[PDB]
RNA sequence: UGCCUGGUGUCUUGGGUGU
């Protein structure tokens, strides 16, 4: 799920960059090592709003070693997932053990004992698939999926869905 | 890396059950409480964001740094290889891709009509913004679905939930 | 084993007397056993099972080794005092006094 | 004891808890290194010498300013403004004579340590300015007045507007402005030092910078230097005297060696 | 909120010895991080004396926060501090 | 470098001089704390890149400091007497 | 007791300026009463228990501090020393920044 | 930059909270159970898993990595275990407090024995120090020696009669007079006993008696749970070539953990109170013991060679100490010490230095655009020739020893590298004389480099010093940095501290011979030829190269 | 082509050096 956030971020720059084009080097810094990035405690930092005046502020000298330290404040979209939310997702790939589902940049893996029974995986369809008799589900269907657990990574998140209960599934 | 503006939570000898994320029981955790605080320190809302508001936003503010960054001088995949960064590169495109091929509004006045619905609404003063994300975003059609899939509906039923559905699914573009 | 030099020991482990030493001079030459370890696998009898525990001449002196004693203590091991002799000429900072 | 004492920005002398020790680092704010033995000119003398070398007379010929050191001697005679002007000034004067005399320094001690030494100043400025010969000065009095008046109110110790900030600045530099009017009064300054005009904005300009080049640096460790200094003399050294009556004033002794009373008696 | 205005900075005008020498210290050891100097250098090699040089000149761009006892603070720039 | 000789040090003022040697100079070194409990309890492992705190069962709110060695052992040996001092990187009034 | 100390500091001819005196005697009578420089004396502050336990009853000193729960703010100069800090006092008493807009030059 | 890179931030230590540990906090921040009293598996390498050997605990080898962090042993900083008590013993340092606890409150119901009714309580309990609140309380309620079961209405109590405690050694005895006069009975008050109740009661009476609920719980004195500390703190010695030594605590840990042993196998067997009795009491001394060794009243612990034990108290007191001989004051690196001289023909600022410890002494000089052509020059003249230099240290850290590289020659210098070279003419030293009595005994000197092996001081700063030249030895500190440096000549300088702030008095003047020849020189029956005071003149290095009259 | 090594007890005690 998508938020708004007011995120903080500790900026140290080597003497060699103070110039004039101090702040808006500061700037590009911040973007470069925030857009894109995936934290734990928050999920996924999408884009920074404002992206081109963001306050700085004065930044410190650090005593012993001439670099300055700057603390920078920002509002920023983050996503990330939650335990037992439902949610939309399109299968990426087909395997034994299960499938694999993409929701944004966060990828699902869902293991067949999470997958009803009558949804038999077919290898021999083109594409193989997880088909029942109404229902089939291939690389590039619409899914609609639980999230049961999240496990967490040093910079990445892994999610595990099931389409087991009711109104899940191919849509 | 990024912090936060909560701080302090320093050790403590009492346990609770409200710590564990969970989507149903609307427990968030400490950094997505119903109250936050800005840069001022002043009183402030969590904040959530349906896909149709998310992707507004998101394009709004790629294209503005896209025009900046060419002097103040609409496709996605133009727009995605604006950013910096190979992996930030991919991020955006995925996310882009997800919201593309999930929106359920693309203009600008259907989702403040939707916003306005979904706030100003006497039954859904109470309710809470993850809720209405979820309303806008998973587009149920049933009060049993919408229950179903949203357990946190079904301890609220001071809510018109099947005419506030029919008319999300009016507002809805076929 | 220690970082001066053996090129100054005798056959016998012990340095001769008229012969000038350095700081961290090895004047006495001493192994002590060591159980071998899995090295016996392909090493040419080149594996290592005595280690090392010479005695080095003090950094800061030197002088030219004087006379060398060997004998035997009470247990009946072998003992061994070496004695180092050097001049010293007064210089700024010597002490004196009536 | 003394480690964690500071001077702070704002001139307080404060421990680590921040609990204030002194209002002011040794009462005047000053260093300890810029400071040297003078003699204030007022406290010392009988009344008639005081009186000969400070008071200046405009109505009385034979006791006004020499006519060969000024140049205006002529309308000069006879002023009463002029005269109203030293009258004020000779009060101020007198004024600082009774309250040394009787507050500060009871027993006429006259010789203390105080800030930027004043006849050094003067004899530079005349070695500087060639205040030799007998030619007379064009320094009017009026200019001397408000020159010395305004000095005394440039002696910056504590800044700011607070009226207590205000109160606590002119205490702080009482001892040091009666120094100044004592060396820099008119008659002194026109007969004495034969000062002319460049010669006095000169001498005011460096005693203002010289004073604030004497203050103490926030960011002393100033109990650090008391403890040295006051240890520092202890290795180099009927009443107990020495090492032991220090031991006994620093422990708090309740029973000293030789307990002892100084009872003074009635006048008669 | 902890910050005092310009209008109201109450401290002394002048740069003390000890935040000179640390401001003397912090510029030279930024130029020996190859910073860029903002004085033109005539045949000097130092670091500590083109430090000097610069805050001679009144071109070191530093600026001297000095922390009150309660908390606030007074932030003065190098440039207009007066140094003997 | 004894208690007289950083006496004397405080005297001149030279707070950057006495850290130096008695940082640099000397045993200096790296600790990891939790951010929560304040103790040094992080089982740091830099090459994985994976810092983690057992008892608070935290992995993001964790600082490093450098500090005299000694600091550190005199840290150990008061918490193996039951004492439990706790570092903290802020102040809370 | 500045008399007492005057007398005793000047009896060898041995002259110590006024304000060190002054700033023991102010340090020794700024609690209301007589605090003699001892343990007795020094220990018995709110001064935090990293600078006390260095003077003397160390380890005394750091069992209190843990049955009482105290709280040392390192405001001090031996709590910086011996965590090899820069110490807020002399050339550490302040903060340097860096002048984003005299940069701009 | 010496430290391997770490993503965690870098902050420093603004606030120190004490407080005591929970039974729950030490299991929680363990890695291993120790329980198995031999230290070694079966005396052949790889120390016994469980034992207070564990590798889990720490690496203090350089061959071995610590199995838990995975750091090498430069970089592990020990890991904490744990050691479960058969039965709770008292801790040596807070047996008064437990026993002024005892008399605070009720042994029965666990409450205080007074409450905020009374004038004088609630007065006591408005002050805000925990210490001075605990004291005034215990005044309080000591006086009052009966629980209540009314209110002095039901105040919590359970009306029996309180106790009087007296301390023996680590035991606690109270006697009750239980129901003129009658029989009354002392028994002992057993640790557990007053862990139980201790832990009963209410955070507002723990509030209210001075201890805090979060960090310093009144329960947490009595030790249950006991924390072994890594063998970095008790790290082993070698004796000789073979045999290494085991450390003290290492040996009084294996004694507590051999009682705990004989403690669980006792009790589960057979139970002859007067056996356990003695076996709980030898396990109570053995934990005080390994806290405290100089406890008054009873004998020491003792080694097998009879010296005491050297207990963890004995290590953080005394000038020797933790505190007074580690972090006060240290050695240092970077130093020198030698014998010191008189040189009339060196200025009042310079130091006279011997080339050996010039040579031996360095300074890192970071590669610029200004000195990169010298420092190149430096790199090639080699760690034995002056001027020279002795290391090269990368960006990343690593470096580069010039005595053992065979390729010199073929070094380029990048900017942003360090050249650690030779002490040098000019270069801010710190010298220094003890005992260092007041702030002039450490000032700031200009090196120059001269033969033998002495330093060389104008004789005018031997009184600040309190120095001369009948053997006396002066220490000598290098800066190690810009900002030092910089602090060095600026602040500490020799011309500076020429006058004192003691006495606002000049502390060096002419001395000795000078001073004598400066009085012969002056008197008025001196008088030079123009052949000498030619010679005279040109002497003086300010003289503007005229000659008077 | 035969090819080069940095790693140093602890605890007591005693006698001395400079104040
Ligand atoms: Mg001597
Ligand atoms: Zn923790
Ligand atoms: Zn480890
Ligand atoms: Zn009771």
């Amino acid at each position: 799920m998508f938020f708004l956030k007011d995120l903080s971020l500790i900026l140290t720059l080597h003497p060699s960059y103070f110039g004039p084009q101090m702040n808006q080097y500061l700037r590009e810094k911040l973007l470069t090592d925030v857009e894109g990035t995936c934290t734990g405690q928050f999920g996924y930092i999408v884009t920074v709003l404002d992206g081109m005046n963001i306050d700085v502020g004065k930044g410190r000298i650090i005593p012993g070693s001439g670099s300055a330290e700057f603390e920078v404040k920002y509002r920023a979209v983050v996503w990330k997932p939650f335990k037992g939310e439902v949610v939309d997702a399109i299968v990426s790939n087909v395997s034994p053990i299960g499938f694999f589902a993409d929701v944004g940049p966060l990828n699902v893996f869902v293991s067949t004992r999470l997958i009803p029974d009558n949804l038999v995986y077919n290898p021999s369809n083109s594409p193989p698939a997880y088909m029942s008799n109404d229902e089939l589900i291939t690389k590039g269907s619409k899914v609609r999926l639980k999230v049961v657990g999240t496990r967490t990574d040093v910079n990445e998140i892994y999610a595990i869905g099931s389409i087991k209960e009711d109104f899940l599934g191919a849509i | 890396v990024s912090t936060s503006t909560v701080g302090a939570r320093r050790r403590r000898a009492k346990q609770q059950v409200d710590d564990e994320e969970n989507a149903t029981l609307l427990r968030l955790g400490p950094e997505f409480a119903l109250k936050q605080y800005d840069h001022d320190g002043n009183e402030h809302d969590l904040i959530a964001l349906s896909l149709s508001e998310s992707r507004l936003l998101i394009r709004e503010a790629l294209k503005a740094r896209s025009r900046a960054r060419n002097g103040g001088v609409i496709d996605d995949d133009e727009l995605a290889k604006v950013t910096s960064g190979a992996v930030a590169n991919g991020v955006v495109k995925k996310t882009l891709d997800y919201l593309n091929t999930f929106a359920r509004f693309k203009d600008e006045e259907t989702c403040t009509a939707v916003d306005q619905l979904l706030h100003n609404s006497s039954d859904c003063s109470v309710l809470h913004p993850f809720e209405i994300a979820q309303l806008s975003s998973l587009g149920c059609e049933d009060v049993d679905e919408a229950i179903t899939l949203i357990p946190s509906l079904a301890a609220k039923k001071e809510v018109n939930l099947q005419r506030i559905l029919d008319e999300l699914n009016r507002l809805e573009d076929p | 084993l220690k970082h001066g030099t053996y090129e100054k020991l005798d056959e016998d482990g012990l340095i001769a007397p008229g012969v000038r030493v350095s700081g961290d001079d090895i004047i006495i030459g001493k192994t002590t056993p060591i159980p071998p370890d899995t090295e016996e696998l392909g090493q040419r009898t080149k594996y290592h099972t005595k280690r090392d525990a010479s005695t080095p001449l003090r950094s800061t002196e030197n002088g030219i080794v004087d006379q060398v004693l060997l004998t035997t203590n009470q247990e009946g091991l072998k003992f061994v005092k070496v004695r180092m002799r050097t001049t010293k000429v007064p210089q700024i900072g010597d002490k004196f006094a009536s | 004891a003394l480690e964690d004492i500071m001077v702070h920005y704002d001139g307080t002398t404060r421990n680590s808890l921040g609990d204030i020790i002194q209002f002011l680092y040794g009462e005047d704010g000053l260093d300890g290194t810029q400071v040297e033995r003078q003699t204030i000119d007022t406290i010392p003398g009988s009344d008639k010498a005081f009186h000969k070398r400070y008071y200046v007379d405009l109505m009385d010929e034979k006791n006004s300013i020499k006519p060969d050191v000024i140049e205006y001697a002529a309308d000069i005679l006879g002023d009463v403004e002029l005269q109203k002007e030293l009258n004020s000034e000779y009060e101020q004067l007198v004024s600082d004579r009774k309250f040394l005399r009787e507050i500060v320094f009871v027993n006429g001690d006259h010789n203390w340590p105080l800030p930027v030494n004043l006849r050094r100043i003067i004899q530079n400025a005349q070695q500087i300015f060639h205040l030799d010969r007998a030619k007379a000065s064009d320094l009017t009095i009026p200019e001397i007045i408000h020159g010395v008046r305004d000095l005394c109110k440039k002696l910056f110790v504590l800044r700011g507007e607070n009226e207590l900030i205000k109160e606590a600045q002119q205490n702080a530099t009482s001892l040091f402005q009666c120094l100044v009017r004592a060396r820099l009064a008119t008659r002194r300054i026109l007969e004495e030092f034969r000062l002319n005009r460049d010669a006095f904005e000169w001498v005011l300009g460096t005693i203002e910078a010289q004073f604030q080049r004497s203050l103490v640096h926030p960011g002393e460790m100033v109990g650090v230097i008391a403890a040295q200094s006051i240890g520092e003399p202890a290795t180099q050294m009927n009443v107990t005297l020495g090492v032991p009556r220090l031991k006994e004033i620093l422990n708090v002794a309740k029973n000293i060696k030789t307990p002892a009373l100084t009872v003074y008696l009635d006048r008669e | 909120e902890l910050a005092i205005l310009k209008e109201e900075r109450t401290t002394t005008p002048y740069l003390t010895k000890y935040e000179r020498a640390r401001i003397l210290g912090t510029r030279a050891l930024q130029i020996s991080m190859n910073a860029p100097v903002l004085v033109d250098i005539e045949g000097e090699t130092d670091p500590l004396q083109i430090a000097m040089k610069e805050l001679s000149q009144r071109k070191i761009p530093l600026v001297i926060r000095r922390y009150l006892p309660d908390g606030s603070y007074e932030d003065w720039g190098c440039d207009e501090l007066i140094v003997d | 470098f004894g208690e007289m000789e950083r006496d004397c040090m405080i005297a001149h003022g030279a707070a950057g001089f006495l850290k130096e040697r008695l940082m640099e100079a000397s045993d200096a070194f790296r600790v990891h704390v939790c951010g929560i409990c304040g103790l040094m309890s992080v089982i740091a492992n830099l090459k994985k890149n994976q810092f983690e705190c057992r008892s608070c069962k935290n992995k993001t709110n964790i600082y490093q400091l450098h500090i005299p060695y000694a600091a550190k052992l005199l840290f150990q040996e008061l918490m193996a007497m039951n004492i439990a001092p706790r570092l903290y990187t802020e102040r809370s009034g | 007791l500045y008399k007492e100390i005057l007398n005793v500091i000047a009896f060898d001819g041995s002259y110590v300026n006024y304000r060190h005196m002054a700033l023991l005697v102010d340090v020794m009578t700024s609690r209301g009463y007589l605090m003699a420089i001892t343990r007795h004396g020094i220990n018995r502050a709110d001064t935090g228990a990293l600078m006390r336990c260095s003077f003397e009853e160390t380890v005394e000193i750091l069992f209190e501090a843990g049955a009482a729960a105290e709280l040392d703010d390192c405001r001090g100069v031996s709590e910086n020393v011996m965590l090899g800090q820069l110490a807020p006092m002399g050339t550490g008493a302040f903060d340097v920044m860096i002048d984003e807009k005299l940069l701009t030059s | 930059s010496q430290f391997p890179y770490s993503s965690a931030p870098l902050r420093s230590v603004k606030e120190v909270q004490f407080g005591l540990l929970s039974p729950e906090e030490i299991r929680a921040i363990s890695v291993v159970k120790i329980e198995y009293p031999e230290i070694m598996d079966e005396s052949r390498q790889r120390p016994r898993e469980g034992g207070l050997n564990d590798p889990k605990l720490g690496s203090i080898d350089r061959n071995f990595k610590c199995q838990t962090c995975g750091e090498g042993m430069a970089e592990c900083p020990g890991h904490f275990g744990h050691m479960e008590l058969a039965k709770p013993v008292f801790h040596i340092g807070f047996i008064p407090k437990i026993k002024k606890v005892c008399e605070c409150i009720c042994m029965n119901c666990g409450k205080l024995l007074l409450d905020e009714t009374n004038p004088t309580m609630a007065q006591a309990i408005r002050i805000r120090d925990p210490k001075k609140r605990f004291n005034a309380v215990w005044q309080l309620c000591k006086t009052k020696m009966v629980c209540e079961a009314d209110a002095p209405v039901s105040r919590g109590g359970c009306g029996n009669t309180q106790p009087v405690v007296r301390k023996d050694g680590m035991k606690l005895w109270g006697t009750w007079k239980k129901s003129r006069d009658a029989q009354p009975e002392r028994k002992l008050l057993t640790p557990g006993e007053i862990l139980n109740v201790f832990k009963h009661i209410s955070p507002e009476d723990c509030f209210r008696l001075g201890f805090n609920e979060d960090y310093a719980r009144p329960e947490w004195m009595i030790i249950t749970v006991l924390p072994v500390p890594p063998p970095q703190v008790r790290p082993s010695i070698a004796m000789d070539e073979t045999t290494q030594g085991q450390d003290d605590l290492t040996h009084k840990l294996s004694d507590i953990l051999k009682a705990n042993i004989n403690v669980q196998k006792l009790e589960m067997d057979g139970s002859p109170q007067h056996i356990i009795n003695e076996v709980e009491q030898l396990l109570q001394f053995h934990v005080a013991t390994y806290m405290d060794n100089d406890i008054a009243g009873q004998p020491q612990a003792l080694q097998k060679s009879g010296r005491p034990v050297k207990a963890i108290r004995a290590r953080l007191k005394g000038k020797e100490g933790r505190l007074r001989g580690n972090l006060m004051g240290k050695r240092v690196d970077f130093s020198a010490r030698t014998v010191i001289s008189g040189d009339p023909n060196l200025e009042l600022d310079q130091v006279g230095v011997p080339i050996s410890i010039a040579k031996t002494l360095s300074y890192p000089e970071t590669v610029t655009q200004y000195n990169i052509h010298r420092l190149t020059e430096y790199v090639r003249n080699g760690p034995n020739e002056h001027p020279g230099a002795k290391y090269v240290i990368r960006d990343n850290g690593d470096r580069i020893d010039l005595r053992y590289h065979k390729r010199a020659g073929d070094i380029v210098l990048q900017y942003g590298w360090k050249v650690e070279r030779h002490l040098m003419d000019d270069d801010p030293v710190l010298f220094n004389r003890q005992p260092s009595l007041h702030k002039m005994s450490m000032m700031a000197h200009r090196v120059k480099v001269m033969p033998y092996s002495t330093f060389r001081l104008n004789l005018s700063v031997t009184s600040p010093y309190n120095a001369d030249f009948d053997g006396d030895e002066m220490n000598l500190h290098v800066p190690q940095s810009e900002e030092t440096r910089a602090e060095l000549s600026q602040l500490c300088a020799v011309p500076l501290q020429i006058v004192s702030p003691q006495s606002n008095k000049p502390v060096m003047g002419i001395v000795q011979d000078t001073l004598c020849g400066v009085r012969k020189m002056t008197l008025r029956d001196t008088f030079i030829e123009y052949e000498q005071v030619m010679n005279m003149l040109f002497w003086v290095p300010s003289w503007d190269g005229v000659v008077p009259q």
